[PDB]
């Protein structure tokens, strides 16, 4: 295909603080990746991003219904949907599987597995005392399914190792125990 | 704390659009512009909640609109091929006999349009195979997921097969237990 | 129960 491509994005973005105590709009576009022209609710008009968004912001920014009606967006839009999908967002709590195996290179890997919200501490232990510098991790995985995973790698020569979860979701932490 | 996104494209000649709403990188739907229906990401979301997916045909129109206007305005610029980082990853540690799921991640990719194929020892498999539509990221790129369950055996190979106009050949990222 | 709301892209000038 000989054919060359073009490109129009435009995302508009909710930003919550607080959840909606505090509420910015942003209204973005796109020409391949590069933003042209946004609408920011802390400026209240359109700004140019680059050279090729002037007109439109010089257009759009005439249009004083226009303007009155984007400005009104962070209570009909974004405190709209916030209050939407709460439940099943803001409260999704999704608990993690944990699991210990050996792996080759020695590892010892700790598997948390299936979890949300995306925020997790996972913590080596050798016979009591704490491991940092000996860790390596996948990072954070979203799987693209409302599910997080993540690997947390312990290099070491295998005594009792205990592999320490903290999450949302869990009252306290959650701790496996492998033993050599 | 948390970040809402209506995400949108069109892209020429493809006529190819695409209609999402994102919370924190998870797709809560997109719509289907052909049957003009709402696809949530999970059944569960379309218990709780309603979308006019008919009116996801007006905003891509102007989407195009636009996207005629910026080609001439550009001078006919046209996008630059942005190859995807591509994963193989298990939803969670395989265990002989029981059933899992391969997760191919396909990432940092512009334009978005892009062939995925999971291979079984080299041939095409399709059963219970189901994938996302182009995801937005951060930086204005796009990722994607394609999703195959399988029963976790010593004697199958697996392979996610990519296509874009980025790569030279077809990428092929491997998986075996 | 409660619907999502859609804001749509304002059309550029030529
Ligand atoms: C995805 O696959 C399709 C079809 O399998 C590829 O397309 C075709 O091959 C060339 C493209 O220049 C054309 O002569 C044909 O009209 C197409 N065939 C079919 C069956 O559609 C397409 O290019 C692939 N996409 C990528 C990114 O490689
Ligand atoms: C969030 O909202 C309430 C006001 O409704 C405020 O009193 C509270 O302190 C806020 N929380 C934080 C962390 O600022």
């Amino acid at each position: 295909d000989t054919r060359p491509r073009f490109l129009e994005q435009v995302k508009h973005e909710c930003h919550f603080f607080n959840g909606t105590e505090r509420v910015r709009f942003l209204d973005r576009y796109f020409y391949h990746q590069e933003e042209y022209v946004r609408f920011d609710s802390d400026v209240g008009e359109y700004r140019a991003v680059t050279e090729l968004g002037r007109p439109d912001a010089e257009y759009w920014n005439s249009q004083k219904d226009l303007l009155e009606q984007k400005r009104a967006a962070v209570d009909t839009y974004c405190r709209h949907n916030y209050g939407v999908g709460e439940s099943f967002t803001v409260q999704r709590r999704v608990y993690p599987e944990v699991t210990v195996y050996p792996a080759k290179t020695n590892l010892l890997v700790c598997s948390v597995n299936g979890f949300y919200p995306g925020s997790i501490e996972v913590r080596w232990f050798r016979n009591g005392q704490e491991e940092k510098t000996g860790v390596v991790s996948t990072g954070l995985i979203q799987n693209g399914d409302w599910t997080f995973q993540t690997l947390v790698m312990l290099e070491t020569v295998p005594e009792v190792y205990t592999c320490q979860v903290e999450h949302p979701s869990l009252t306290s932490p959650l701790t496996v125990e492998w033993r050599a | 704390e948390h970040v809402i996104i209506q995400a949108e494209f069109y892209l020429n000649p493809d006529q190819s659009g695409e209609f999402m709403f994102d919370f924190d990188g998870d797709e809560i739907f997109h719509v289907d512009m052909a049957k003009k229906e709402t696809v949530w990401r999970l059944e569960e979301f379309g218990r709780f909640a309603s979308f006019e997916a008919q009116g996801a045909l007006a905003n891509i129109a102007v989407d195009k609109a636009n996207l005629e206007i910026m080609t001439k305005r550009s001078n006919y610029t046209p996008i630059t091929n942005v190859p995807p980082e591509v994963t193989v990853l298990t939803n969670s540690p395989v265990e002989l006999r029981e059933p899992n799921v391969l997760i191919c991640f396909i990432d940092k990719f512009t334009p978005p349009v892009v062939n995925v194929t999971w291979l079984r020892n080299g041939k095409p498999v399709t059963t219970g195979v189901s994938e996302t539509v182009f995801l937005p990221r951060e930086d204005h790129l796009f990722r994607k997921f394609h999703y195959l369950p399988f029963l976790p055996s010593t004697e199958d190979v697996y392979d996610c097969r990519v296509e874009h106009w980025g790569l030279d050949e077809p990428l092929l990222k491997h998986w075996e237990f | 129960r409660k619907p999502f709301q859609s804001v749509i892209a304002d059309t550029g000038i030529s």
